[PDB]
This record gives C-alpha cells, sequence and structure tokens, in this order.
RNA sequence: CGACUCUUAGCGGUGGAUCACUCGGCUCGUGCGUCGAUGAAGAACGCAGCUAGCUGCGAGAAUUAAUGUGAAUUGCAGGACACAUUGAUCAUCGACACUUCGAACGCACUUGCGGCCCCGGGUUCCUCCCGGGGCUACGCCUGUCUGAGCGUCGCU
RNA sequence: CGCCGCAGGUGCAGAUCUUGGUGGUAGUAGCAAAUAUUCAAACGAGAACUUUGAAGGCCGAAGUGGAGAAGGGUUCCAUGU
RNA sequence: CAUCUAAGGCUAAAUACCGGCACGAGACCGAUAGUCAACAAGUACCGUAAGGGAAAGUUGAAAAGAACUUUGAAGAGAGAG
RNA sequence: CGCGACCUCAGAUCAGACGUGGCGACCCGCUGAAUUUAAGCAUAUUAGUCAGCGGAGGAGAAGAAACUAACCAGGAUUCCCUCAGUAACGGCGAGUGAACAGGGAAGAGCCCAGCGCCGAAUCCCCGCCCCGCGGCGGGGCGCGGGACAUGUGGCGUACGG
C-alpha cells in the first residue's frame, strides 16, 4: 500500500532474479588479466604498432553526432585505389581495410 | 502440425494452455528429416537437406551425409571442418541451413530476439542483474 | 581335502592334483563353503595313499 | 616477508602439510645443528637425523654434554631415541622418551656414501651464498 | 554476496583527506599524540638527502 | 485387517539386486532396475533430485582410470617413453 | 638371498619360466607351512616370494612386450595393444600432416602477400 | 532358504567374513581412533539388504 | 529427641553448557580445463603374517618395473638391506599388468546354454571327451567377394 | 583487555518454539490369556528357573510330534566367559 | 529515392563456468556453528522401492596407561607407584 | 536362350575405420507448467522460467549485412557503460519492455555451387623399394584395382571476375 506522498514505482523483480545476479569481484582480475594479454601481444609483435592497424577518419551518423569525427572500421576501396595501394597488400601493411564502405563526398 | 501429447485431451491449468490440437513444432519438416537422419546415422555428419516430393501425409527429404573419417574427407582442406569434434551432430543443435531457420538467426530490426547468439543468451543478457562493485 | 579356487571345475581339480602331487584320484567331490571358498574333496586311488601324501606334503 | 603467491602461509594448510607430510620429507623435517666443531669442519649448519650417529639432548628433562648414540628414528612420531636417554616404567622395565631431533646437536656423524655428498652439496650452496653476498 | 561491501569516494574529498593528514604530520603535538615517540628529532619535517 | 494381520502374509520379493549400480531396486515382474533402470542403455537420472544425482555422481566410487587420466594429463598422455637410466 | 629384475633380465624365457615355476612351488609350500602352524620366518616369506613372482613375471611380460614393438616396428598394422594410448578424443584427432597441409588457393595467397614486418615514425 | 542362487551365497559370505570384531592389536597404533566395530550387524536385531 | 520438608553454604554425584584449541567448512580469486569399444562412470567380488571398517590394489592383487631420494617401516613378530659386484623407505610414475557385471558386445541372466578356428592330454589324429588360446553384438562409411531382379539394354 | 573509530549472523521466559539433559509422578502402574508343580543329588562362590534321577501332570496323531516350501543367513555344532 | 543482395558453407580475440584437476586468499563459522558430513558420512539406520539420512572432536610434553601388597569369584575397593 | 554391360537392391564373423555410454557448472536445439501477483479471477503475470528430452567444447552459440540509418552518413560477430525503466506492449490494470546512435574490450577475414576455360589436370585403396616412424609422412614404380563426365581438381565469388 502507497503511503502519502511519494513516486508510483515498478521494481522489476517479479521473476526470480537471485539465480541471474552477475557480481562484479573479478573486475581487477579480469582488468590484469586483459593489461598481461596486451602486454604479451604488444611484445609479440615488436617494431609494429600494439594498438592496432590504423583506422580512417569517419563522421557520425546521426543527427546527434554529425558534427564529430571518429575512427572508421577500415579504409574504403576507392581510397586504397587512389592511394595507390593494392587492396591486398594493405592489411599486410598494416592498413585496416572496410570493404563495405562506400564514400559520398 | 504437432498434436500435443495429452490423456484425453486434458491439460490441466489455465484455459489459455488448453489447446491440444492447431498446435505448431517449431521446427520445421525438413529439419525433423535431418535430425531423424543424423540420429540414426550417428557416425555420419549432416550436411545439408533439400525438398524432393511431397502428397498429402508424407514429406520426403534427401539428406547429405559425409563420413568424416574417410581419407578423401579428412586428407582434403575445405572440408577439414566438417571432421572437428565440435561439428558433431550439428542438426540436433540446429546448425544446418534447415535447423538455423527456426532459432531466427539474422541482422536486422526483424531480430532483437537473437543478439548474443541465440534467444536464451539474450534473454539471459537482459535478464542478468549487473551487481557491480561500486554502486 | 582342499581349498581350491573358486572357479575351477572338478575336471581341472582333479588334472591340478595329479599334475601337483605326482598322484592318481578316483573322484572329485565339490562344495562352497558358507565364507565363499570352494573346497574339494579328492578321492585318491586305491594303490595310492592320502596318509602318505600328506606326510610328503607336510600337512600331517 | 613472502612474496612468493604460490607458497601458503596459512597455519591450518601448514599443519595439514606437517602432520600428512611423506617420509622422505619428514626425513628433512627431522633435521638437527651440527655441534660447534661439527659446523667449523664442514661449512654447514644442520644434517637431518640419521640411525646410529651421536648426539646430545639440550632441552628439557635431559639435558647434559653426555654423547649418546641414536638407536631409533621413529618418523611417525617426529622423534629419536638415545641409548641412555630412557626412563624406567613401573614394571621395572624401561623403555626410551620420545624427543624432538631438533632438541639435540649432532656431535658425530655417521659417515658414508651418501652423507659426504650431501655435506658437499650443502657446503658448495652456502659458498656460493656467501661468494654472491661479497 | 551481494552486499556492496565497496564505498566510492569523491577524488577531491580523497585529495583533501590526502591534504589533511599531509598537514597533520607536521605538528608535533599531533604526532606526538599518535605515540610516535619524536622526542629527540632534530626537526618534524624530516628531510635526507636522496643518498638514502 | 490392514494392519499387523495383513503384514504377516509379505514373503515374496518384489524388487531384488541388480547387476548394474548394485541397488536392490530391480524390479523382478517388470524386469527393470527402479534406481538405474538397467535394462536401458542410458542411467536413469533426474534433477529434481541433486541429493541423488550426488550418491552417484562421478567420484562417489573409486576413479579408477580417471584418476590414472588426471595423474597423465599433467605431463601430456606422454607414451612410448622412460625415464634415463642410471 | 632376494631376487632382482636389475639381474633377471638377461636371461632366456625359458630359465625365467623355470625360476617362477620355483617360486610358485615354494609359496605353495609357505602357504602349506600358515594353515598348518608353521613358524613366525616361513609366515614371513610369504610377501617375499609373492613379490619374487610378480617380478620375475613383470620382466617376462616386458620382455615379451618389447620384443612384441620391435616386431611390430615399420609395420602398417598394429595391434591395438601396441597402438598409442593417449584418449579417445585424442586418437580422432587430424595427424601434423593434414592439419598443416593447406590449399592451393591459400598458398598462392601467402605466397603472394606475405605479412610483412613493420613500424610507424614517431 | 536352502535353494539359493550362487550370487546371492556370494554376497551373504561376504557379509559373513565382514560381520566379525577388530583385532586387539588394532588399539594400540598410533593415532588409532577406533574404539570397537561399529558395523558390528546381529542377524535377529538387523535384517539384511537382500 | 528425632523423621519429613524448606532455605543457604561446603563437598561429592548426574549432565556436558561455557572458555580455549582446529589436518573442517563457506565465500572469493587464479591457472589449466583432460572420460569411453585400445572398454568409461558406476557396481560386485576378492588381495595383508597377524586386518572388520576407512584407504590402497586387481589373481603380479595395502601392489611389479623404472627414475629421484637415501636408512628405514613400526601395534607385535619375522626378515632382508657391505647403502659400490648398487639400495630400506617414501615420492614421482613414462614400462608392464589390470577378476566379474556394466554403452557391455555369442544367446540369456534372481538360471545357464552354444557355434567356428588352432594347440596340448586321454586318444595314439580320426574324431569323441578334458584343458588352453582366438573369434562369434548393433548401426554405419569406403572397398572386396558372392549374388537377385518378365528393371533398361546389347550380342546370340 | 582498556581507549578512538569501523562492521555486525550483537542481547531471550515465552513462540502446543528446535536440540540436549533432568525431575515430580514413582520404588507407583504393572511383570494375572492357553490347569502344575514337587523331592533328592551334581557342578558351582552363589540354585525356584542349569543338569541327572525319582514322582505328579499337559499337548492327546486336524499334537506343544516328525519333516519341507517361501523368508531368515550361520541362528547349525563343539568349547570357554 | 536510399540501402543491401535472401533461400550454401568456414572462421581466432574480447565473453561464460555453483561440475573436474591444482592452487592462493578472507573484517566469514568455530563443533546444536560452518557443507548432511572436522570423526570407518552419503556411514549407521529406515522404507519393497523411488528415496530419507543422523549422532559422533579434545588424557598427557612423554604412556610415564598404575608395578607390587591386600578383601572379594569378579565387578569394584584400600594401600602403593 | 545362354552370355555380357549398366541400374536398383541383398548378404558376409569379408579388409580397414567410425558411432553408442558418462559428466553436464558454463553452452546449443526443443518441450514446457503451476504455486505466486493482480488484494477475487479467466487475458495478463510468474515464464519461454522449474521440471522433461536431445547434442557438444574448453569455451559454446554467433559472425562477415537480403544491416543500421536518413546523416556533412556509418559498416562482421561477441562483451562492458549508456540509451532506459525509455519507445512500445498491457482486463492500457497489475505488470512487462527492447533497439539505433556515442564511448570502450577485442579486432581478421574468407570459401563453394553456378557462369566459363584447362586432353579428369582430381581423389581413394592395394602391392614393391628407399628415407622417416611419432600422432603415420614423404619420394619413386605398378598395361594394380577403384571413385568420377548424373562432374574430381586448378583459376575464380559480388570487395566484380
Ligand atoms: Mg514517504
Ligand atoms: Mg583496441
Ligand atoms: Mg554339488
Ligand atoms: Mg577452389
Ligand atoms: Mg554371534
Ligand atoms: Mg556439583
Ligand atoms: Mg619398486
Ligand atoms: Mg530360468
Ligand atoms: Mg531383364
Ligand atoms: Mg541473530
Ligand atoms: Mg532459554
Ligand atoms: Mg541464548
Ligand atoms: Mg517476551
Ligand atoms: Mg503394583
Ligand atoms: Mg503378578
Ligand atoms: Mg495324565
Ligand atoms: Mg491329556
Ligand atoms: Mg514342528
Ligand atoms: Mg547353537
Ligand atoms: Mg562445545
Ligand atoms: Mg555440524
Ligand atoms: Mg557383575
Ligand atoms: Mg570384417
Ligand atoms: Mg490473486
Ligand atoms: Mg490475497
Ligand atoms: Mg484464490
Ligand atoms: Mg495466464
Ligand atoms: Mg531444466
Ligand atoms: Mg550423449
Ligand atoms: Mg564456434
Ligand atoms: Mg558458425
Ligand atoms: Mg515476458
Ligand atoms: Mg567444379
Ligand atoms: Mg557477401
Ligand atoms: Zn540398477
Amino acid at each position: 500500500a502507497p503511503s502519502r506522498n511519494g513516486m508510483v514505482l515498478k521494481p522489476h523483480f517479479h521473476k526470480d532474479w537471485q539465480r541471474r545476479v552477475a557480481t562484479w569481484f573479478n573486475q581487477p582480475a579480469r582488468k590484469i588479466r586483459r593489461r598481461k594479454a596486451r602486454q604479451a601481444k604488444a611484445r609479440r609483435i615488436a617494431p609494429r604498432p600494439a594498438s592496432g592497424p590504423i583506422r580512417p577518419i569517419v563522421r557520425c551518423p546521426t543527427v546527434r553526432y554529425h558534427t564529430k569525427v571518429r575512427a572508421g572500421r577500415g579504409f574504403s576501396l576507392e581510397e586504397l585505389r587512389v592511394a595507390g595501394i593494392h587492396k591486398k597488400v594493405a592489411r599486410t601493411i598494416g592498413i585496416s581495410v572496410d570493404p563495405r564502405r562506400r564514400n559520398k563526398s | 502440425g504437432r498434436k500435443r501429447p495429452v490423456p484425453k485431451g486434458a491439460t490441466y491449468g489455465k484455459p489459455v494452455h488448453h489447446g491440444v490440437n492447431q498446435l505448431k513444432f517449431a521446427r520445421s519438416l525438413q529439419s525433423v528429416a535431418e535430425e531423424r537422419a543424423g540420429r540414426h546415422c550417428g557416425a555420419l555428419r549432416v550436411l545439408n537437406s533439400y525438398w524432393v516430393g511431397e502428397d498429402s501425409t508424407y514429406k520426403f527429404f534427401e539428406v547429405i551425409l559425409i563420413d568424416p573419417f574417410h581419407k578423401a574427407i579428412r586428407r582434403n582442406p575445405d572440408t577439414q571442418w566438417i571432421t572437428k569434434p565440435v561439428h558433431k551432430h550439428r542438426e540436433m543443435r540446429g546448425l544446418t541451413s534447415a535447423g538455423r531457420k527456426s532459432r531466427g538467426l539474422g541482422k536486422g530490426h526483424k531480430f532483437h530476439h537473437t543478439i548474443g547468439g541465440s534467444r536464451r543468451a539474450a534473454w539471459r543478457r537482459r535478464n542478468t542483474l549487473q551487481l557491480h562493485r561500486y554502486r | 581335502v582342499f581349498i581350491v579356487d573358486v572357479k575351477a571345475n572338478k575336471h581341472q581339480i582333479k588334472q591340478a592334483v595329479k599334475k601337483l602331487y605326482d598322484i592318481d584320484v578316483a573322484k572329485v567331490n565339490t562344495l562352497i563353503r558358507p565364507d565363499g571358498e570352494k573346497k574339494a574333496y579328492v578321492r585318491l586311488a586305491p594303490d595310492y595313499d592320502a596318509l602318505d601324501v600328506a606326510n610328503k606334503i607336510g600337512i600331517i | 616477508m613472502k612474496f612468493n603467491p604460490f607458497v601458503t602461509s596459512d597455519r591450518s594448510k601448514n599443519r595439514k602439510r606437517h602432520f600428512n607430510a611423506p617420509s622422505h620429507i619428514r626425513r628433512k623435517i627431522m633435521s638437527s645443528p651440527l655441534s660447534k666443531e661439527l659446523r667449523q669442519k664442514y661449512n654447514v649448519r644442520s644434517m637431518p637425523i640419521r640411525k646410529d650417529d651421536e648426539v646430545q639432548v639440550v632441552r628439557g628433562h635431559y639435558k647434559g654434554q653426555q654423547i649418546g648414540k641414536v638407536v631409533q628414528v621413529y618418523r611417525k612420531k617426529y622423534v629419536i631415541y638415545i641409548e641412555r636417554v630412557q626412563r624406567e616404567k613401573a614394571n621395572g622395565t624401561t623403555v626410551h622418551v620420545g624427543i624432538h631431533p631438533s632438541k639435540v646437536v649432532i656431535t658425530r656423524l655417521k659417515l658414508d656414501k651418501d652423507r659426504k655428498k650431501i655435506l658437499e652439496r650443502k657446503a658448495k650452496s652456502r659458498q656460493v651464498g656467501k661468494e654472491k653476498g661479497k | 554476496t551481494w552486499r556492496r561491501w565497496h564505498r566510492r569516494v569523491n577524488t577531491t574529498q580523497k585529495r583533501y583527506a590526502i591534504c589533511s593528514a599531509l598537514a597533520a604530520s607536521a605538528l608535533p603535538a599531533l604526532v606526538m599524540s599518535k605515540g610516535h615517540r619524536i622526542e629527540e628529532v632534530p626537526e618534524l619535517p624530516l628531510v635526507v638527502e636522496d643518498k638514502v | 485387517t490392514k494392519g499387523t494381520s495383513s503384514f504377516g502374509k509379505r514373503r515374496n520379493k518384489t524388487h531384488t539386486l541388480c547387476r548394474r549400480c548394485g541397488s536392490k531396486a530391480y524390479h523382478l515382474q517388470k524386469s527393470t532396475c527402479g534406481k538405474c533402470g538397467y535394462p536401458a542403455k542410458r542411467k536413469r537420472k533426474y534433477n529434481w533430485s541433486a541429493k541423488a544425482k550426488r550418491r552417484n555422481t562421478t567420484g562417489t566410487g573409486r576413479m579408477r582410470h580417471l584418476k590414472i587420466v588426471y595423474r597423465r594429463f599433467r605431463h601430456g598422455f606422454r607414451e612410448g617413453t622412460t625415464p634415463k637410466p642410471k | 638371498a632376494k631376487i632382482k629384475a636389475r639381474d633377471l633380465r638377461g636371461k632366456k624365457k625359458e630359465e625365467l619360466l623355470k625360476q617362477l615355476d620355483d617360486l610358485k612351488v615354494e609359496l605353495s609350500q609357505l602357504r602349506v607351512a600358515k594353515v598348518t602352524g608353521g613358524a613366525a620366518s616361513k609366515l614371513s616369506k610369504i610377501r617375499v616370494v609373492r613379490k619374487s613372482i610378480a617380478r620375475v613375471l613383470t620382466v617376462i611380460n616386458q620382455t615379451q612386450k618389447e620384443n612384441l614393438r620391435k616386431f611390430y616396428k615399420g609395420k602398417k598394422y598394429k595391434p591395438l595393444d601396441l597402438r598409442p594410448k593417449k584418449t579417445r578424443a585424442m586418437r580422432r584427432r587430424l595427424n601434423k600432416h593434414e592439419e598443416n597441409l593447406k590449399t592451393k588457393k591459400q598458398q598462392r595467397k601467402e605466397r603472394l602477400y606475405p605479412l610483412r614486418k613493420y613500424a610507424v615514425k614517431a | 532358504s536352502s535353494h539359493k542362487t550362487f550370487r546371492i551365497k556370494r554376497f551373504l559370505a561376504k557379509k559373513q567374513k565382514q560381520n566379525r570384531p577388530i583385532p586387539q592389536w588394532i588399539r594400540m597404533k598410533t593415532g588409532n581412533k577406533i574404539r570397537y566395530n561399529s558395523k558390528r550387524r546381529h542377524w535377529r536385531r538387523t535384517k539384511l539388504g537382500l
């Protein structure tokens, strides 16, 4: 029963949520494992960049973010063509390629 | 369709679950045929199947099976994947083309049920309460 | 009187006794004791003698 | 202190390992300090105990400079029995008193092929450690 | 196990506490109040050369 | 009479020892174990009885082969090789 | 006085079997002594004779098994017990040869476009 | 009954052997912690499984 | 004077609370993440000088071999063991071995009964008996051999 | 263990509360279905109950007799406490 | 107009893990607690069966575990150690 | 009225392999309630949850768009934060309820059929000899057999060839 003023609340705890609860006690261990794997991979590829291949300059899709620019999946086929790079050699030299992206501007 | 197997048509419960007839099995007859072929010939791996004919009461499917231990399969790449242990009895787990259709797997606004790998995967991920360490 | 293995039948008992002690036997009666061991009574040949065979075995 | 993440410091775990230790490391556990003269003759400090070496008890009821030869290494009870370290029971006869080997100092070592090799390894390791320290 | 053992403190408050502790260690009344036996220490903010 | 008097009639064993699983659940008149379901290939096992599942799960017995497999895993299932002779 | 597998191995099967038979006879007479009162020494020798029988049998079986392995060395078909006993799952795997061989298209891909070792200037 | 199977007889043989007291010298063992035989079975007191 | 009863104390019983101890849990985290027809999980039956349970093991039976270690094991007995003309014990465990059921596999079992092929003994090699050894389950793939069809043909 | 803070599986007379132990009742109810015992002796520390013998009685052959099935599983049989 | 090219197939990483093997730790519990199970515990025992399922830790540093005398048949005492 | 070829079938203790059963915490495919809430109760809810069945692996599933968007466009999958207790559903009651974009973790792409072209170039098995045994490989030889033109291998797959 409600008592005096207060928000009308709808808790979603009618469905035996106790059996499916995600506890995050292994969060710092997960962070350490991720860091160690990062260091191991960077050690494995010694002169190459540790982060990964160069990603393209890409504008954000919707009207909320189109003023902003982020990184894309890979350089387009047309970009590679006019840059003079074979699309099967770009990936080996460390360039991400996104075949399914077409240019409009 | 799949008639519900209850004695004398009695489903003791609320009238919403009183249906016996007009019920449909959630997997297609083609996937059923693939399941039966694989279950009988468990030593083989089901690849795919195709419709070959039907009458009023029966449907006929021809099913392609691969012997995972024949040397013509094991020494040939591009088919070595079917011999991997994780690829056994795929039809019982719905990995064939026919068995995959019933799962609702795909891309688009139409397929928001199977985000994460499967319906149960999505349901788990959505209905699990993520209790962080810091709240 | 011998305690023989539970799986040995009378023919095997007769052969084994005859070869082990180089003797001649008439018949074998077989009973399984309550505790599980098989006990075989072996009648010797009349020309042979259980007393001195037991002497040479060392059970006397 | 202790820094190895694979080495436990739990009291209960350590006690479990100690009391359930197999015999071949119960021998290592039952190790005794050498006398001053032995610690000078050999560049080693302690030595695991043996059947026929002569010790002297340094703690408890049976202290003294008397040199008694071991006659028993009762590893299950983690004790040893010594020649004249005994005690007379009620009926008239006598038994030995269990003594932890850590409460004695070895004065003479029952030398054979193996003991000399153990002494050699220990002295070599000590020399290596001190020469690294210098 | 879901008892919220961890607490998150504001970063500004944490730095505030560090500043207060650093300031407090420089008062001989407070450090002697902790019982740290600072009687013949030449100067309470004790600084030594980097040779140590 | 349903009480003590009727209890004097029970002298015919219904269940007996099952060759699999060693329990006195082998229904004689039905030729089927009540605990393992012996003529059936698969073991009779149910999730509603977790206590009964743990009474007979792997490791509640002897594990004669698994306790050697576990030991061999640490050295990688080596065969055909022997330690260096003295 | 004891019997050692160390020096039991230089002998032929025939005298090995004779030694085993003598040990069996000794054990049988020891069992007779056990059931007819006997003595402590005879009772304690039973374990020793049993281990001696086990050592002789072990040497016999090992000799036979290595001879059989020598016989089947290089043959296309071997007895199952002479085949490796790794794991049922591990024996069904694809061997090194067929897990390493690749398609001609894959080989052409690798020949033409290998992975280059590179770096980026700051 | 007199009419019994070989398997039933084998089972009863094991039970008969298993129903006997502990050896005297067991108490002298180091860390014995065993008082008597707890698994003693009397035929008229507790009936067998089979 | 006592008996009985009540209250309080001393002491002694019954009882096993409290307190201290902890080779046990519970919770979290990490690293691997490995069963089985080459017979699994599970079960049954057995194995110690004296041993019923727990543990260990499979007729080689509280264990064989090998390697490391290096004088014990131990409740009593007994007995090796120059510890180098090689070694108690324990550990590791890669060689060997691993009874009966059990997916369980010749048929069937709350019992028992076969069939084929070799070897040995009575036989005195021929086929009866006894003993030993190896096969004898279902489904399915590729190949092999034997085949069936007034199925479609060809020659005759 | 005191003092300053911190965190609780933190305070028991009840719940026909749970577990364990203990009283009065109380040396009380009771050891009353199917006729029955007695004499001497032996062993034995100890005899109303054992054993032997002598009596008197019962089951009275659809038995309180002799054997079996099912079930029990060593209860069978000696010897000792 | 925009977008993709269904009805064939493969693919590591980030991810999950209350069963298994081997480990480390704790502001947790301290024997009516903590797992049912600190101990011969899925044991004893119950039910035809599916299944149900306990109780149960502590001499002492060392057995040095009370020699020997004495009453009783012994239990059990009294001295002594 | 016999003998061959092919097709479709059958047998075999034929030569050589493979499957079965166990565990099932995590995962995949099904089947699937009611207690409970709604202060009653039938849709709803519990819940695609418990129970039931099947199939795996060290992870599994997914996965390289018949996508999202409507922008000055993004670009496989999976996971975390957020969107969001929102859009929406609902005896529009109780209650239920995502997705896109943004930031991160990780990042990897590809192969067939077909269309064609290349004297079937293709593959399996059996013998003989040599080098290796370690997960049985290579080389050579066989007028040795078989599969296969009802289609094996090479180029080649929407990023055009
Ligand atoms: Mg309010
Ligand atoms: Mg990154
Ligand atoms: Mg008979
Ligand atoms: Mg190709
Ligand atoms: Mg008795
Ligand atoms: Mg008192
Ligand atoms: Mg050995
Ligand atoms: Mg019958
Ligand atoms: Mg015709
Ligand atoms: Mg409380
Ligand atoms: Mg109270
Ligand atoms: Mg209280
Ligand atoms: Mg109150
Ligand atoms: Mg009365
Ligand atoms: Mg009366
Ligand atoms: Mg009369
Ligand atoms: Mg009368
Ligand atoms: Mg009668
Ligand atoms: Mg009797
Ligand atoms: Mg207590
Ligand atoms: Mg408890
Ligand atoms: Mg008495
Ligand atoms: Mg065959
Ligand atoms: Mg309601
Ligand atoms: Mg209500
Ligand atoms: Mg109601
Ligand atoms: Mg409803
Ligand atoms: Mg379920
Ligand atoms: Mg399965
Ligand atoms: Mg996968
Ligand atoms: Mg896939
Ligand atoms: Mg819902
Ligand atoms: Mg083609
Ligand atoms: Mg595509
Ligand atoms: Zn069963």
